C-alpha cells in the first residue's frame, strides 16, 4: 500500500534532518545555545555589526547543524545582505586557504548579480584590499571549521589577518569557529588573542535522562499529518516513552550511560524503521525493539572477541602458546621459534595425558603465524601504526626498518590479548583451557 | 581434466549427480582436511581446491 511509505520516508527525513526550515526541530537542551548564535549572526546580517565566535563542543555535538540551521533561517528573507564562506581545517591547509577564500569570493558574488587569478601574492593582496580596504553592504559570514589546525604553534597569519579585518575594517564580517579542543585560547598566538572578540561559546551536553527521551520524543513524532497511520503512530510512540519500563526507555537508558550521544541513537533506529515493511510490523518493531539488539551485536561482531570466536583450533593454540610466553618473558616479547617451542610442549603434554591432536610442522605453522597478524593478533616490538600526519607517513616510507630485513621467524612480536583476557573469553569445554593458566 | 577422465577410463555409469556428488565430496574433503591449516578465509581454500583437483 503506499499509505505506510510515506509514514516511512518522512520518520526517516526526521531521523536523518533533511527536513524543509519549517518543521527542522531544534532539541531543547540546544535551544539556550542555538538562540546565542541567532542573537550573534542575526546583528550582522541585518544590523551589519563585525565580530568572531568559536564554537567548542565535542563531535557529533551539532555545530555544523546549528549554523546550517542559521544560514537557512536568514536566507528565506536576507538571501542578497550576505555570503558565506566556509572552509574546513583538514582540506584547506593555511597556503590553500586563499585560494579558498578568493574561490569562494568569486563564484558566490557572481550568483548575485576575476579575483581567483594570479599567484598567491596576488591573489592575497587581492583579498586584503577587498575585505581589509544611506547605503547597505554585504557582510561575508567566515565558517571556519576545526579551527585548531589554524592555531597551530609556529605563526598563526591566516587567524591574525581574519580576527584583524574585525575591527579594522569597513566591511562587516562575523566568523565562526567550530572546533573541538576545551583549551582553544592558550593555542593562540598573544597578539592574535588580542584581536579576539573573546566571546566563546560552549555547546551543550546532555545534563538528564529526561532530555535524551524528550530527544527522541521530539525526533519520532509526527508533526504534519500525511499517512494515515500518524494518528496511531504518535500515540503508540508515547507508550513506549511515559511507560519508564519498556525496551525503548531501557536502550535509552543504557545509551545515556554509555556514549551519551543522539546520532549513534539514530544510526541504531534508522535501520529499524528502513527495514519494517508494515505498519504493525513497524509497531511491534518499535514495540519489542527486535532490532536494536541485533544491530548492537553486529556492532562488537569483530574487535577481539567476536574474531577470536572465529578462530581455528591450531590457530588458537598458537594464539594460547603465544600468550604464554610473553606471559613468562619480562617485557613481553616473542617470536616464532619461542612459540613454536610452546606449542609442540604443549601439545606432547595433550598427548601424554592420553584421541590427540595432530603436530603440524613448523612448514604448516607459518600461514598460521601469518594469518594472526592479520587480524591484529600480534603486533611489533616497537611498531607504531598509522602515522598522525601526512608527512611522517612519508618520511617513513623511505626508511628501511630493521624488523622487516632480519628473518622471518626472529621477528620480535608482542602480544595484542594478554593470557589472563584470554582466560576468561575461551569456554571452559576447550582442550586448550587448563593451558590458559599459569 | 575431469570431463576427458571420464572417457579416458571408459565410464557409463555417471551422470550430473554422479559428478556433482564426488565434487562436493572432494571440497568437504579439503574442508575436514584443511580447515585447521588455513581458518576461514576462502581464499586460502580456493586454491587448495585448484592444486589438488587433478
Ligand atoms: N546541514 C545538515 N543538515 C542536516 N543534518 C545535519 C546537517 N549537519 C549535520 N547534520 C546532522 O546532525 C548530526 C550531528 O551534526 P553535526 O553538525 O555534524 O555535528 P558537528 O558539531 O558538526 O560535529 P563536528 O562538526 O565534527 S564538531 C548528525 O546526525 C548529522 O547527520
Ligand atoms: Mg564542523
Amino acid at each position: 500500500d503506499p499509505g505506510f511509505g510515506s509514514l516511512q520516508r518522512r520518520l526517516l527525513q526526521q531521523l536523518y534532518g533533511t527536513l524543509p526550515t519549517d518543521e527542522k526541530i531544534i532539541f531543547t537542551y540546544l535551544q539556550d545555545c542555538q538562540q546565542e548564535i541567532d542573537r550573534i549572526i542575526k546583528q550582522s546580517i541585518i544590523q551589519k555589526e563585525s565580530h568572531s565566535v568559536i564554537l567548542v563542543g565535542p563531535r557529533q555535538s551539532y555545530k555544523t547543524y546549528l549554523l546550517d540551521y542559521e544560514l537557512s533561517l536568514l536566507q528565506q528573507s536576507y538571501k542578497e545582505q550576505f555570503i558565506t564562506i566556509r572552509l574546513n581545517g583538514f582540506i584547506h591547509s593555511e597556503q590553500t586557504a586563499i585560494n579558498g577564500i578568493a574561490t569562494q569570493l568569486e563564484q558566490q558574488l557572481q550568483k548575485i548579480h576575476t579575483i581567483s587569478s594570479g599567484s598567491l601574492t596576488e591573489v592575497f593582496e587581492k583579498i586584503l584590499l577587498l575585505l581589509d580596504s544611506s547605503i547597505t553592504k554585504i557582510t561575508v559570514v567566515f565558517i571556519f571549521d576545526e579551527i585548531d589546525t589554524f592555531a597551530g604553534p609556529v605563526r598563526q597569519t591566516l587567524l591574525y589577518n581574519l580576527f584583524d579585518m574585525v575591527e579594522h575594517s569597513r566591511v562587516p564580517v562575523c566568523i565562526f569557529g567550530c572546533t573541538t579542543k576545551l583549551n582553544i585560547l592558550e593555542y593562540l598566538e598573544k597578539r592574535v588573542k588580542s584581536r579576539f572578540s573573546q566571546r566563546v561559546i560552549y555547546m551543550p551536553q546532555i545534563q538528564n535522562l529526561d532530555d535524551m527521551v524528550d530527544a527522541v520524543r521530539n525526533l519520532l513524532t509526527v508533526r504534519s499529518e500525511i499517512s494515515p497511520w500518524v494518528s496511531q503512530w504518535n500515540e503508540t510512540l508515547e507508550k513506549e516513552l511515559s511507560d519508564p519500563r519498556s525496551n525503548l526507555n531501557r536502550h535509552i537508558r543504557m545509551n545515556f550511560e554509555t556514549f551519551r550521544s543522539l546520532p549513534t541513537l539514530k544510526n541504531s533506529i534508522i535501520p529499524l524503521v528502513a527495514t519494517s515493511k508494515n505498519f504493525g510490523s513497524l509497531c511491534t518493531a518499535i514495540k519489542s525493539c527486535s532490532f536494536l539488539d541485533i544491530y548492537n551485536k553486529n556492532q562488537l561482531s569483530n574487535n577481539l572477541t567476536g574474531r577470536l570466536q572465529s578462530l581455528s583450533d591450531l590457530e588458537l593454540a598458537i594464539l594460547i602458546s603465544a600468550a604464554r610466553v610473553a606471559l613468562r618473558a619480562k617485557d613481553g616479547s616473542f617470536n616464532f621459534n619461542l612459540a613454536y617451542a610452546e606449542y609442540e610442549k604443549m601439545i606432547k603434554a595433550i598427548n601424554s595425558r592420553i584421541n590427540t591432536i595432530k603436530l603440524w610442522l613448523k612448514k604448516d605453522v607459518k600461514n598460521v603465524w601469518e594469518n594472526l597478524v592479520q587480524l591484529d593478533f600480534f603486533t611489533e616490538k616497537s611498531a607504531v601504526g598509522l602515522r598522525d600526519n601526512a608527512t611522517a607517513a612519508f618520511y617513513a616510507s623511505n626508511y628501511q626498518f630493521q624488523g622487516t630485513m632480519i628473518p622471518f621467524d626472529l621477528r620480535s612480536y608482542q602480544m595484542q590479548i594478554i593470557l589472563q583476557e584470554l582466560r576468561r573469553i575461551i569456554p571452559k569445554s576447550n582442550m586448550y583451557y587448563s593451558w590458559t593458566q599459569l | 581434466c575431469l570431463r576427458k577422465r571420464i572417457i579416458e577410463e571408459q565410464i557409463t555409469d555417471c551422470t550430473d549427480d554422479q559428478f556433482q556428488n564426488v565434487a562436493a565430496n572432494f571440497i568437504h574433503l579439503i574442508v575436514q582436511a584443511f580447515h585447521s591449516y588455513t581458518g576461514n578465509d576462502i581464499f586460502a581454500l580456493n586454491d587448495l581446491i585448484d592444486f589438488k583437483w587433478p
